[PDB]
């Protein structure tokens, strides 16, 4: 699902779900364990923002 | 001044007539000796500048910059040795000659007594830089980057040339001494407003100003390591020196005309540091950091107060050293992994510890950890701005916080975390690379002990 | 060897030791041990070095600059006289800076020395620095990065014109 | 704490023997809980939790569900803790 | 007097010797940590001498040994203020560092880079000494940033842990936010008082205005983890336990309180800043204690206790009782460092287990650590005639007997109750009850380093309060007469907290399950301040950066404005001029038009 | 083997010779600007015995 | 060592995971062992109550409601094993882990400090270099024409053949390298 | 039962430190010794009023001996 | 590589001046500049007015 | 689309051919001499010697001279009762106001 073409410049890039890398299951063997990302997988546009060391969107108890 | 100029000229025949094996060795030896000779200029009489001759003079502003240039040439040679090994002997000699011509032009710019000669050589510096970027860059965007750099600088400079000629016609001389001593005040007129703009805009382009800085990221990312070193260390400071020299003519109108540039720089430092927070390319991150520091220097110059000028000189020298070292550190990893993406190489501290230590010290200087000359300059600029307006402290502190954040973020991403498993080409750091990082660092830490050398004439 | 007039120090009043307990004072024995172990060898070393220096005593001299015509009497575009006056004014600026430094040094030393009575017993130094600071600010402040003797003269004239207007 | 293979086996068998539903006499290293013993799925979950609590390391559920044998638990613990003897 | 300056400077300079020798072979050998410990011990022994001299005759001094640079009318020189605060805090800090390093030798034995750890410890100690013994604001800022950077390095000691890197970055972020106010203070003093020396600043600023003091308040809040900047301290527990105990428990965190204390003569004049310090301290005490009550990690509990004690010190500053706050810092160093060492011993015994729920029945399993922790908790809760009694009881008594914001006093009393509560929590869950740790029992405290290191701080917690309180000159007019309930309020509130905590902890045994209350969730989630404050502003700043600054301005609009539009215009004109038609008939007509137009316009 | 050494490593003389030439030319330029050698209003003194120039 | 995941979680697997999470969170709430045992047997009875529901829609709705109950009743600070993700010691020794390939860049003096180990390492290198071709052939043969539809890798079919793609799993750094 | 510990090559970096330290000290130690000897024996000049009828040399306005030497030799 | 190119290179070629793009650019580009100009200009004018009125304390402000 | 040579593999590590590479070149002799030249003429010569040269650079900035002149002036003006710093930089009489 490409980003809406509103002139922002995203263009072809897909609108990947805004899930912080914390949310992805740690136990699974990732090609990049520290980033919890596999090779060839499309990379979120704001992945750097959603790294485990930065902004986190994991579900809260409250 | 010929004690420095003539050996620098003789470097060219020596490089051309040296054997293919010995080009780097001979160049490095003699450039280091030239820097040792240049160290004599640091001794400056407090009241008056060292007027060597009609054409050349030195003050406490020009001397640190000349020392920086003379020190920078051998460092550029050491850095550029590695990636130019495959090049033919003629091409390597041509590269070295471009470096030597650049050093010669820069020395003559900083020592010239006449503003028109300063302009001639300051624009002459473009040709070697452009050739370096467009011939020894490693990406297809080098041509576009060179075009951007050249055309931004020329569009800034040509009105400066017209204005300088007009000043020669009106006042009668462009010698800096005579201009300083006569220095009749300007009047608030549209003609004088446009003269002020013409004089200021060339240097405002050279010092990356927010909205005029687009050339800098392209140039620094696309250029080879040595070209990035000169661009960060001296070519930006060319603008600072020019602005400080030229501010004498435009005394009263500066108060009225500074507000656009002052606000642009004050907001742009925050914007550029925020850009540094989200950059995906290490060279680009360093380039935007340079933009932010140069914006601070622009604020200091525009404020036109003694503490501001001292901080401006200190920041110029300190930033030159820090940015050159940071580019060298990034270039080492680029040579190892052949990509500039920050995320690609991770956990290099385990693989290369001494390089990690160099990265730590470089970042600490970048975030202005005291008593680094970086912090001395930045703090003086902040105090001058506070005297200019107490509200400046909000922006200055925000910029400091973001600088710390992005510096430690670069350090954490590149040098911490789990090592990238698939990358297997990381090898023990060569003695050349560690020597280069040490030659960057040790002078910077040493200058803290005796800070009067880099505090400028107003000290 | 600093002149006492230049760097005043109030006369030292040190209370005499008046012990009232039998227990031995550790500070006294520790100071005696420090004397014997450190001060005597250091004094001997300095005696040796002072002997060596006295063996070859040579003198350095403090330069004297004769007063030169000020910018006030220098003619227009008269670059020679303007140069001399400007360098003289720069030297005077440095000397005034040093005088301010001396007064500030007195202020700091008096704050530390008086102790908890700094607010009252340092008032004279505070007044001295007040006067020196006001004079220095009036003479040199706001001149800008490119301070010149001509600009200081212009500031003085602006001030005097304001004073005449106040005189009405 | 060398944590040798025999020690891991002894501790796993110890926990299983302390399990009331398992009768100690027929408990063996190859005694499949699902087939040889009468344990159901929830009993497998409980014994996995007991093992992970005994050894203090957590077994991921995808790996946890596939044990189905005390010897499998022992060798899995050995693999996780790098026990080669 | 002559020995005073020499001894005081030697105490600092000796600490640097291991750093210099780190280049030598001793760094490679196993002897380096022992050399570092012995160096610290000798430094403490030497520092004792000037402390005795000051006790005898109050021989305070300032030493301006080196003239760094003179900037016009401002002289910057390396100056050390060897006053009461420095001459007392140096021996305390050195003693605590000695004990911590001796403990660390046991705790960090397995770590491959133990030498790097010890060197970083000495670097932190040197930076903190620079901070304490500084007569210029620039030297104090050098110490400030050095302490910050060393905390950053030591917290992220295990570079593999992403959580450690996050905690280090968070600490740097909050402390830099404090440094904003610090820089504001430095700039204001330079512009107005024309000096960065404390002496001239004190002399000129008879009635200090609000702005520099508010900046000092901000810097103090950043370093002492006050509310709004508090979360960095609990997150700092990600580092190795010796690092926590040394810096983020007893020594580094008191930097902000010490900065405020150093500026007490200016603090006296301005009433508003005193009120703000009081309110911030009360908020910190209440919030951090409430958070600690429901925490299940021993390090987190002790860290929140440290934050609450720092808030109490800030309150004491607000009540305009600076010397009492310094005394409380001195005592807190002892007992809190000891508590953290006990926690580290428990963790190491239980194979890196920090959750109190997995720890139980350790009262007899670890007798020495149990005795030490009981004594430390009693001192922390203000048990009479312990170290806490000489500080905390006087703090509360002064707070009650003074013109004070009512809610601040109430929150302070409640916070004391909660301190008793969380002491009860750690003791009850950890040492009392039945063992809950994994089967393999590896408990063994019979290590001489651990035993002796805890012994020294135990003796300190028991007797240093009395010794120091008796020896120090009287610096505050005592609250001689007060109502009996006013005198006994500290004990009454502490005992009430003990009783309520003990009953609630006993209720846990009952076989009843209730779903969590909202207040329990609020306390356990740290007031939700981490959850929202570390997400909403971080997200907004990073997203704003990328979307506006990186893209919409730099790569789009500035490029469209200056470069791209001009390039496009020149391209269009080039297409117009190079029409590529070249017909003689066409452009010869243009010659006719040009001739006619020229004749008309130019005559 | 001196001939071999000088024949392939004579380039190392150019730059030091350049420094000497620079010193000489700078001294020549100083000669050119001797107008106010001792004619100032500050450093003007009577030539001490056995002195012809103050080198200013 | 992790098994290759499946496309979906079967209903039985989801129920098992919910049971494990509920028991762990109850243990977090029930600190004392006896109370935990009591309420854990209660929870086991609760699962056994609908253990044999025949209607899959009813069982699915029960799963959904139970998950909602778990989310409301989850412990705010559940116990985490020290080495488990989110635990205190998770990834603590990661920096100490050093990949095996760093050895090949050693200076010959350092490699001479431990000759025997490097002889063994050369043997392992020879083994891997010999086995790679056969591993690739086996992977091609067993791979379906469309492509590998699961991350699972086949075992060694014949003697003298190493498991396909075995090098990194076998030579993964020790959990506690030091 | 010693287990091998994988670590990057150290000969190159340790050699780098050795060479840097050796080359720094090669001139630092002579420099340090000379500075100490000059300060101990030659010492610093004493401030004296200019004798009447004497014009001091430019290097005679500087206190430290090495500063005087540099001023006389290079400036 | 795709991520880097999309984050850096592909932005401008796939940009179109649109009312949202134009309005957001105008706001977040020039609005802050004018806001800071207003704030600082008002502050500077107030200071200059106080200085001219001789109603500002600079008793020891001798280092600017 | 063109006959072009295959991209050269990552430049051969200088460690492979000569383990004590030092970098700076392929042939070991020039490696050693380049590193010796760099280390000597930078660290030994420029850094150390020039640092001393700057450290003991003559005070042509007249800092000590300024201090001595200030001391003399302060002593004289305090002795004679004159104000320490005159408010007028230049004598009023010489100035001719409009």
């Amino acid at each position: 699902e490409p980003y809406p073409d509103d002139g922002m410049g995203y263009g072809d890039y897909p609108k990947l779900p805004d899930r912080s890398q914390q949310e992805r299951d740690p136990w699974y063997d990732w090609d990049h364990p520290d980033l919890r990302l596999n090779w060839g997988e499309p990379i979120h546009w704001d992945l750097d923002m959603y790294i485990r060391n930065r902004v986190d969107t994991s579900p809260t108890p409250v | 001044m010929l004690k420095i100029i003539i050996p620098t000229t003789m470097l060219l025949p020596m490089t051309w007539m040296s054997k293919h094996n010995m080009i780097w060795i001979n160049a490095t030896v003699h450039s280091l000796l030239i820097s040792l000779i240049s160290l004599s200029l640091l001794n400056q009489l407090g009241e008056n500048s060292l007027n060597f001759s009609l054409t050349f003079f030195s003050d406490s502003l020009s001397a640190p910059l000349l020392v920086l240039t003379t020190w920078l040439l051998p460092l550029m040679l050491m850095a550029s040795q590695s990636h130019l090994s495959k090049e033919t002997t003629t091409r390597k000699k041509l590269y070295i000659t471009m470096l030597i011509l650049l050093q010669l032009f820069l020395i003559m710019t900083f020592t010239a007594t006449e503003l028109i000669l300063f302009y001639i050589l300051f624009e002459a510096t473009l040709v070697p830089t452009l050739i370096i970027i467009t011939r020894w860059g490693n990406q297809t965007e080098r041509l576009n980057a060179g075009l951007y750099f050249l055309f931004y600088t020329l569009a800034g400079s040509l009105p400066l040339l017209v204005a300088l000629v007009y000043i020669q016609n009106t006042t009668g001389s462009l010698n800096f001494l005579i201009i300083h001593y006569w220095s009749h005040p300007l009047s608030n007129s549209w003609s004088n407003i446009f003269m002020w703009l013409a004089c200021i805009m060339a240097f405002m382009v050279k010092m990356p100003l927010y909205g005029l800085h687009l050339w800098l990221p392209k140039a620094h990312v696309e250029a080879p390591i040595a070209g990035s070193m000169v661009l960060a260390a001296v070519l930006l400071k060319l603008g600072g020196y020019g602005m400080m020299r030229i501010t004498t003519i435009l005394n009263p109108l500066t108060n009225y005309m500074a507000y656009p540039f002052l606000m642009l720089s004050m907001w742009g430092m925050i914007m550029t540091s925020s850009i540094c927070l989200r950059q995906t390319d290490l060279k680009s991150l360093i380039a935007y950091s340079s933009v932010s520091h140069m914006a601070l220097v622009i604020v200091a110059i525009m404020i036109q107060t003694p503490w501001s000028f001292m901080g401006a000189t200190a920041l110029m020298i300190a930033h030159g050293l820090t940015s050159s070292m940071l580019f060298c550190l990034a270039n080492t990893n680029y040579e190892r992994v052949h990509s500039r993406t920050m995320i690609l190489a991770r956990g290099l501290q385990t693989l290369l510890p001494l390089m990690a230590t160099w990265w730590l010290m470089a970042s600490l200087t970048n975030l202005a950890l005291p008593p680094s000359i970086n912090l001395i300059g930045e703090l003086f600029i902040i105090t001058a701005s506070f005297s200019w307006s107490n509200i400046t402290i909000i922006l200055m502190g925000m910029n400091m916080m973001i600088t710390a954040l992005y510096s430690l973020y670069m350090l954490i991403t590149t040098q911490r975390g789990k090592y990238t498993h698939h990358i297997n080409n990381i090898k023990a750091s060569f003695t050349r690379e560690n020597a280069l990082m040490a030659l960057h660092i040790l002078p910077l830490l040493l200058l803290t002990l005796n800070p009067k050398m880099i505090l400028g004439p107003l000290y | 060897s600093w002149d006492k007039d230049v760097y005043p120090e109030p006369p030292r009043r040190t209370p005499a030791p008046a012990p009232q307990t039998s227990l031995p004072n550790p500070v006294t024995y520790l100071t005696k041990i420090f004397d014997l172990l450190v001060d005597r060898p250091v004094t001997l070393a300095r005696e040796f070095i002072e002997q060596q220096h006295a063996k070859n005593r040579y003198y350095y001299y403090h330069r004297e600059f004769r007063r030169v015509p000020d910018i006030t009497e220098c003619e227009e575009k008269d670059i020679l006289c303007m140069f001399e006056a400007e360098m003289q004014w720069r030297r005077d600026y440095k000397v005034d800076q040093e005088i301010v430094n001396i007064i500030q040094e007195r202020l700091k030393a008096c704050q530390q020395r008086e102790g908890e009575s700094y607010r009252q017993n340092c008032a004279k130094e505070l007044e001295q620095f007040t006067q020196v600071s006001k004079a220095f600010q009036d003479r040199y402040s706001d001149l800008g990065a490119h301070y010149s003797a001509r600009k200081c003269l212009a500031k003085q004239k602006q001030r005097m014109l304001a004073e005449r207007k106040a005189a009405k | 704490p060398p944590l040798t293979l025999e020690a891991i086996k002894d501790r796993v068998l110890y926990v299983l023997k302390l399990y009331d539903k398992i009768d100690p006499e027929k408990l063996s290293v190859n005694s499949h809980f699902m087939k040889d013993l009468g344990l159901d799925s929830l009993d497998q979950v409980e014994i996995i939790m007991a093992m992970e609590d005994e050894f203090g390391f957590e077994i991921p559920d995808i790996d946890a569900e596939k044990l189905m044998c005390p010897q499998e638990i022992v060798d899995y613990i050995a693999d996780k803790k790098d026990v080669y003897e | 007097m002559n020995p005073f300056a020499s001894l005081t400077l030697t105490t600092l300079i000796i600490l640097t010797i291991p750093i210099m020798m780190s280049n030598s072979n001793i760094y490679k050998t196993n002897l380096y940590p022992n050399y570092v410990k012995t160096t610290v011990s000798y430094a403490f022994t030497l520092s004792l001498v000037p402390l005795l001299m000051f006790m005898h005759t109050g021989q305070e001094m300032i030493i301006s040994n080196w003239h760094w640079m003179t900037l016009q009318t401002v002289e910057l020189s390396l100056s050390f203020k060897m006053d009461y605060f420095s001459v007392m805090f140096i021996p305390v800090a050195l003693f605590v560092t000695w004990s911590i390093m001796e403990f660390s030798m046991w705790y960090m034995h397995s770590d491959p880079f133990i030498n790097r750890f010890f060197k970083y410890l000495v670097l932190f100690l040197i930076t903190m000494m620079i901070l304490v013994t500084a007569n210029n604001l620039f030297q104090l800022f050098i110490g400030w940033e050095g302490v910050g950077i060393m905390s950053f390095l030591l917290i992220g000691w295990w570079h593999g842990r992403t959580d450690a890197n996050t905690a280090a970055l968070q600490a740097i972020l909050y402390n830099r936010i404090g440094d904003i106010g610090f820089v504001l203070s430095m700039a204001w003093f330079l512009t107005h008082s024309n000096a960065w020396d404390l002496q001239q600043i004190f002399m000129l600023n008879n009635e200090c205005p609000n702005m520099p003091l508010i900046g000092l308040l901000l810097a103090a809040a950043g370093k002492s983890a006050q509310f709004g900047l508090h979360p960095w301290l609990p997150s700092a527990m990600e580092g190795p336990t010796p690092v926590s105990a040394l810096l983020h428990s007893s020594t580094m965190v008191v930097a902000g309180v010490f900065l405020l204390i150093r500026f007490y003569p200016l603090m006296e004049t301005n009433k508003l800043v005193q009120t703000m310090t009081l309110c911030l301290g009360a908020i910190t005490t209440l919030f951090t204690a409430l958070c600690a009550i429901t925490q299940n990690d021993i390090k987190k509990i002790v860290a929140f206790s440290t934050s609450s004690q720092l808030g109490l010190m800030m309150v004491t500053i607000g009540i305009n009782q600076p010397h009492l706050a310094f005394l409380h810092i001195c005592m807190h160093a002892f007992f809190k460092a000891m508590l953290f060492m006990c926690s580290g011993s428990i963790i190491h015994s239980l194979n890196d287990e920090q959750d109190i729920r997995k720890m139980g029945g350790l009262y007899k399993a670890m007798p020495f650590t149990t005795t030490a922790l009981i004594i430390g908790s009693l001192a922390l809760t203000g048990m009479p005639y312990l170290t806490g009694f000489y500080s905390k009881d006087l703090i509360i008594e002064a707070v009650n007997m003074s013109y004070t914001n009512a809610w601040a006093l109430l929150m302070t009393l409640i916070a004391t109750s909660l301190t008793a509560a969380y002491s009860t929590r750690i003791i009850f869950f950890a040492f009392l009850g039945k063992p809950r740790f994994p089967p393999l029992v590896l408990i063994n405290e019979n290590n001489p380093l651990l035993i002796n290191s805890i012994k020294r701080l135990l003796i300190g917690s028991i007797f240093a309060g009395f010794i120091i309180s008796n020896n120090i000159p009287p610096m505050t007019v005592p609250n001689t007469t007060m109502p009996l309930y006013m005198k006994m309020t500290a004990l009454i509130v502490t005992i009430m907290g003990f009783m309520l905590a003990l009953e609630l902890n006993n209720t846990t045994y009952y076989l009843k399950f209730k779903y969590p209350s909202q207040t329990y969730k609020f306390s356990n989630m740290l007031g939700y301040y981490p959850s929202i404050m570390h997400r909403l502003p971080t997200y907004h700043n990073l997203s704003m950066s990328q979307k506006s600054a990186s893209s919409l301005l730099d790569l789009i609009w500035l490029e469209t404005i200056l470069p791209k539009t001009t390039s496009f215009i020149q391209m269009k004109m080039s297409i117009m001029v190079s029409n590529q038609k070249g017909l003689i008939k066409l452009y010869f007509l243009s010659f006719l038009i040009t001739i006619m137009i020229s004749m008309t316009l130019f005559n | 083997n001196v001939l071999q050494i000088v024949r392939d490593h004579w380039v190392h003389i150019l730059v030091p010779v350049g420094f000497v030439f620079g010193c000489y030319l700078d001294r020549r330029s100083d000669e050119k600007l001797t107008a106010f050698r001792n004619k100032s209003l500050l450093f003007k003194r009577e030539l001490r015995p056995n002195e012809e120039v103050t080198w200013k | 060592a992790f098994s290759a995941p499946a496309a979906y979680l079967t209903h039985q697997q989801k129920v098992l995971r919910l049971y494990k999470r509920a028991l762990r969170h109850l243990e977090s709430w029930c600190v004392h062992r006896d109370k935990y045992r009591y309420f854990a047997c209660l929870m086991r009875a609760r699962f056994d109550e609908h253990k044999n529901e025949k209607d899959m829609v009813k069982a699915t709705q029960l799963l959904r409601q139970a998950e909602e109950e778990f989310w409301y009743g989850q412990h705010p600070q559940p116990y985490i094993f020290p080495e488990s993700p989110g635990g205190t010691s998770y990834e603590r020794y990661e920096c100490y882990k050093v990949p095996e390939w760093c050895l090949d860049d050693w200076h010959p003096s350092e490699k001479a400090m431990y000759p025997d180990y490097f002889a063994k390492r050369e043997q392992w290198k020879r083994l891997r270099r010999e086995s790679w071709e056969r591993e690739v052939k086996q992977l091609q043969e067993e791979t379906p024409p469309g492509g590998p539809r699961t991350e699972a890798l086949p075992p060694a079919r014949k003697e003298g053949d190493l498991p396909p793609l075995w090098w990194h799993i076998v030579t993964r750094p020790r959990e506690r390298p030091m | 039962k010693r287990l091998f510990i994988i670590k990057p090559s150290g000969f190159y970096d340790r050699r780098f430190l050795k060479l840097m330290r050796f080359y720094i000290l090669l001139t630092g130690i002579p420099v340090a010794i000379g500075i100490t000897l000059v300060n101990v024996f030659i010492g610093e000049a004493e401030l004296a009023d200019i004798p009447e009828g004497y014009v001091p040399e430019h290097w005679e306005y500087f206190k430290h001996p090495i500063s005087r030497w540099i001023a006389r030799t290079f400036y | 590589i795709r991520w880097t190119y999309a984050r850096s290179a592909n932005i401008y070629p796939n940009f179109r001046p649109t009312p949202k793009t134009s309005l957001l650019g105008a706001l977040f580009g020039i609005g802050p500049l004018f806001f800071w100009y207003y704030v600082f200009k008002t502050d500077r004018d107030k200071k200059e007015k106080l200085i001219q009125e001789g109603k500002l304390d600079q008793t020891f402000n001798i280092s600017y | 689309i063109r006959l072009q040579e295959d991209p050269d593999p990552e430049d051969e590590n200088l460690y492979e051919k000569n383990p004590d590479s030092h970098g700076y070149d392929k042939d070991p002799i020039v490696d050693l001499w380049n590193m010796r030249v760099v280390f000597f003429f930078g660290f030994s010569i420029v850094l150390v010697l020039g640092s001393t040269f700057v450290a003991y650079l003559p005070d042509y900035r007249m800092q000590e001279w300024a201090r001595r002149e200030a001391e003399r002036l302060v002593k004289y003006r305090e002795a004679n009762g004159l104000p320490l710093m005159e408010s007028n930089c230049f004598d009023p009489n010489k100035i001719q106001l409009p």
